[PDB]
């Protein structure tokens, strides 16, 4: 078998990632927004 | 002053030191023309009673009306209440004014206005 690594002979086969050679463009999954609120919790305020 | 993120936007002398209680710093920052800066300051000061509403401050910027005792008036009327000619404020004729141009330079002392 070749998918295992032996250190003694520096034996480790070289291979490419399957996705790098053949892309599979499925877009993404972004139904919901995704926001970044301000630290205090309310930004601009006012005096009352 | 309010709307904290105002200091990143460009500003409006009228959207900072008019429609809002402002710092003379933002006033200074926006004015630099320190002569008119003193003028605007004089305005603010006299307009201390013209802070609100907005159009009242606009009129106080126009300066045709005297506010309160008349510190802000900047018109062209140079005649007494009874038609007597007004003496030059800086000149000593016919009286040497203890209160004159040197003592009150910030009122924009015109010829005899
Ligand atoms: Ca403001
Ligand atoms: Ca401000
Ligand atoms: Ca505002
Ligand atoms: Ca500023
Ligand atoms: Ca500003
Ligand atoms: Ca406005």
């Amino acid at each position: 078998d070749r998918t295992r690594y032996f250190s003694m002979w520096n034996q480790a086969v070289d291979s490419y990632d399957p996705d790098v050679r053949i892309i599979e463009n499925h877009g993404t999954e972004d139904e919901l927004p995704n926001y970044c609120f301000p630290l205090g919790g309310i930004g601009i305020t006012d005096t009352f | 002053a309010n709307t904290f993120l105002e200091e990143v936007r460009k500003g409006n002398l009228e959207r900072e030191c008019v429609e809002e209680t402002c710092s003379y710093e933002e006033a200074f920052e926006a004015l630099e023309s320190s002569t008119a800066t003193d003028v605007f300051w004089a305005k603010y000061t006299a307009c201390e009673t013209a802070r609100t509403p907005r159009d009242k401050l606009a009129a106080c910027l126009e300066g045709n009306c005297a506010e309160g005792l008349g510190t802000n008036y900047r018109g062209h009327v140079n005649i007494t209440r009874s038609g007597i000619e007004c003496q030059l404020w800086r000149s000593r004729y016919p009286h040497k004014p203890e209160i004159n141009s040197t003592t009150h330079p910030g009122a924009d002392l015109q010829e005899n206005f």
